[PDB]
C-alpha cells in the first residue's frame, strides 16, 4: 500500500459516507447469490433481499471498514478484536475474504461509476486485500 | 450450469455490451489492479501509470481479441472447453499465463459490468455472469488441469 | 505427465514411506500452517495448541485414509478424474471444501516426505512428486468444473 | 506475526548459519526443477545444476531473507530496493513467490528435521508470506 492509493481509498469511501451501511448490504447479498457455498458462514441467518439481518451486518462491515481507513496506517491493532472473531472463532477460508472484497469492488463501480477509475480501483483491492489479510492472521 | 432464466439474462445484456469498447478497459483494469500480468504485453510499450495503460491503442485493441473470444464462448457454453480449446494451449504452453490470471480477468470483467450498466446488473445477473467467467477461465486453464 | 524416470523415482521413494504416520502428520501439519482448515474437523476435538492436532488419535486416523488415497492415485496416475470421483462429489457437493486446500494439503505432504527422507528427497524427486499432487488436487476439484 | 513466531523464525534460521548460501541455492534449484515457469524470468541466466550464478544468487536470496528477519517489524522499507526490482524492472507474479516459499520450507525440512517443527513450519510460511506480499506491492 502507497501513500497515493491511501488518497485513493480515501476520496473513494469519502463519497459512499451514509450509504456504506446499505452497499455493504448489497455486496454481503451479491456474495451469496454469486457464490452459494458462502452461505455455510451464516446457519440462521435469513439471507433474502431486503432483510434487517444483511442490512444490519452490512452497517457492521462498513463501520469496520470506514475505521480501516481512518487508521489506513495502523491495520493489525485497530481491526484485533475482529481479526481474533474472523480467524479463532469463525476460521473463515481466506477464498471467502477474495469473495466478499470482489462482491464490494461490484458494488462500488455499480453506484459510483465518477469515483471507480483504474487508478481507484487497484487502490480499493489492495485495501480490501489488506484488511482480509488483516482480518485472516490472527490464527494458530 | 446455466438454466434458461440465467442463459437469457446473460445474453440480453450482452446485446447491450459494447464488444469494441468493454473489453479494453477490462484487459486495461487487469493491468493496473494485479501490475505483474504487464510482463505478458511488453511489446506494447508504456504503462508508466493507470492513464498510460489506458490510453494505449494496443490495450484496447488486444480487448477487442479478449472480449470477442468471450462472445463466442457465450453462444457456445454447452461445450466451453473445445470452444476454447485452441486458446488453452496458446495461453498455458506458448506463453507461460498462471491459470490464477484467468479468473482475475474475469472478476474484472464483472466489475466493468456493474461500473457500465449499474442498477442494471443486478445480483442474478451478476450470479449470472459468475458461472460463465469461472466456466470460461476453466476452458482457458485445461492444458494442465 | 511424469517420464519412466519420474515414475519409477515416485514408487521407490512411496515403498518406504510410513503407511501409519506420514499421512497423520501432513493432515496435522494443515491443520495448523493453514489454521482455516480447523473448520472442516470441529469433531475432531482439542486442535487449541500445535502439540495438540499431532497428538490428536483422529487426525493421525483421517490421515491414513487421505494417504492411502494418494497412495491410489500413484497407482493410477492415468486415471485420476476416475480414482477421486467420489471423493470429488464429497469434498465439493457435502464437505464445501475450497479446492485451493487440496492444493495446500499436496504441498505439505511433500514438505512432510522432505523430513522424513532428507537428502534422499532430491529436487528431481521432488518435481516428480509436485506433478501428483497438482494431478490429485485438480482430480479433486473436478466436481466444480 | 505474533512474537511466538518472530521467536521460532531465529531459532530456525540460527541453526542454518553459514548454510544460507547451499540452502537458498538449493530452494532456487528446487523452484526451477519442479515449477519449469518460473525459469522465463531467468534467460540471462544458465539454470543447469552446478551454476556458480545460482549458488551466488541463492546467497543474496538468503541473506536478504536474513535482513528481513532483523527488519520482521518494518519489512516495506528495509526490502524497498528488492519491492522496485522484483515488482517494476521484472513484473512477476505472486504465485512464483508461493513456490519459493515452498521450496524454501522443503529445503529446511530435508537439512534440519529437529528444526522443521510444525510451530517453526507455521511461523516460516507466516514470514514468508509477509515477505513474499512486501515483494509483490506498489507495482505502478
Ligand atoms: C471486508 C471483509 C469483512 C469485514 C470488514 C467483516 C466485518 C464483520 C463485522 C464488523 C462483523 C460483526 C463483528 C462484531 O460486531 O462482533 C462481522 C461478522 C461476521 N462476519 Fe465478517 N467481515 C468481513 C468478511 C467476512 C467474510 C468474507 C465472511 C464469510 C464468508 C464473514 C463472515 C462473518 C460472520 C459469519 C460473522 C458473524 C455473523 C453471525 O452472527 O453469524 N465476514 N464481519
Ligand atoms: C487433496 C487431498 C485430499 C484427499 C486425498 C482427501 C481425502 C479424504 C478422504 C479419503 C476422506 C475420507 C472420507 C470417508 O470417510 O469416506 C476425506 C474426508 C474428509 N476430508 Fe479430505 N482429502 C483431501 C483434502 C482435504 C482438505 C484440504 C480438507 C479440509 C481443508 C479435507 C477435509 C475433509 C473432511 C472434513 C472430511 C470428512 C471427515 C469426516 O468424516 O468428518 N480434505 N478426505
Ligand atoms: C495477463 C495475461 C493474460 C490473461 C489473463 C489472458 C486472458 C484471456 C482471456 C480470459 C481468461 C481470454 C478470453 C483471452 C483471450 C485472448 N488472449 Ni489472452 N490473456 C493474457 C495474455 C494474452 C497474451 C500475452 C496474448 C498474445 C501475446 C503474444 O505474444 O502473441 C493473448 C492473446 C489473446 C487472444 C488473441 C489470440 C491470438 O493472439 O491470436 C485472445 C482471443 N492473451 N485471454
Ligand atoms: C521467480 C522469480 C523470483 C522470485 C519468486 C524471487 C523471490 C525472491 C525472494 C522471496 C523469498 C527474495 C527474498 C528474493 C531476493 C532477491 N532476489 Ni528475487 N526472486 C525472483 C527473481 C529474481 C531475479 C530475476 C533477480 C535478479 C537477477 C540478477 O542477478 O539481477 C532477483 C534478485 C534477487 C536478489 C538480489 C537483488 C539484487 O541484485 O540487488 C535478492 C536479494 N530475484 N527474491
Amino acid at each position: 500500500l502507497s501513500p497515493a492509493d491511501k488518497t485513493n481509498v480515501k476520496a473513494a469511501w469519502g463519497k459512499v459516507g451514509a450509504h456504506a451501511g446499505e452497499y455493504g448490504a448489497e455486496a454481503l447479498e451479491r456474495m451469496f447469490l454469486s457464490f452459494p457455498t458462502t452461505k455455510t458462514y451464516f446457519p440462521h441467518f435469513d439471507l433474502s433481499h431486503g432483510s434487517a439481518q444483511v442490512k444490519g451486518h452490512g452497517k457492521k462491515v462498513a463501520d469496520a471498514l470506514t475505521n480501516a481507513v481512518a487508521h489506513v496506517d495502523d491495520m493489525p491493532n485497530a481491526l484485533s478484536a475482529l481479526s481474533d472473531l474472523h480467524a479463532h472463532k469463525l476460521r473463515v477460508d481466506p477464498v471467502n475474504f477474495k469473495l466478499l472484497s470482489h462482491c464490494l469492488l461490484v458494488t462500488l463501480a455499480a453506484h459510483l461509476p465518477a469515483e471507480f477509475t483504474p487508478a481507484v480501483h487497484a487502490s480499493l483491492d489492495k485495501f480490501l486485500a489488506s484488511v482480509s489479510t488483516v482480518l485472516t492472521s490472527k490464527y494458530r | 450450469h446455466l438454466t434458461p432464466e440465467e442463459k437469457s439474462a446473460v445474453t440480453a445484456l450482452w446485446g447491450k455490451v459494447n464488444v469494441d469498447e468493454v473489453g479494453g478497459e477490462a484487459l486495461g483494469r487487469l493491468l493496473v489492479v494485479y501490475p505483474w500480468t504487464q510482463r505478458f504485453f511488453e511489446s506494447f510499450g508504456d504503462l508508466s501509470t493507470p492513464d498510460a495503460v489506458m490510453g494505449n491503442p494496443k490495450v484496447k485493441a488486444h480487448g477487442k481479441k479478449v472480449l470477442g473470444a468471450f462472445s463466442d464462448g457465450l453462444a457456445h457454453l454447452d461445450n466451453l472447453k473445445g470452444t476454447f480449446a485452441t486458446l488453452s494451449e496458446l495461453h498455458c504452453d506458448k506463453l507461460h499465463v498462471d491459470p490464477e490470471n484467468f479468473r482475475l480477468l474475469g472478476n474484472v470483467l464483472v466489475c466493468v459490468l456493474a461500473h457500465h450498466f449499474g442498477k442494471e446488473f443486478t445480483p442474478p445477473v451478476q450470479a449470472a455472469y459468475q458461472k460463465v467467467v469461472a466456466g470460461v477461465a476453466n476452458a482457458l486453464a485445461h492444458k494442465y488441469h
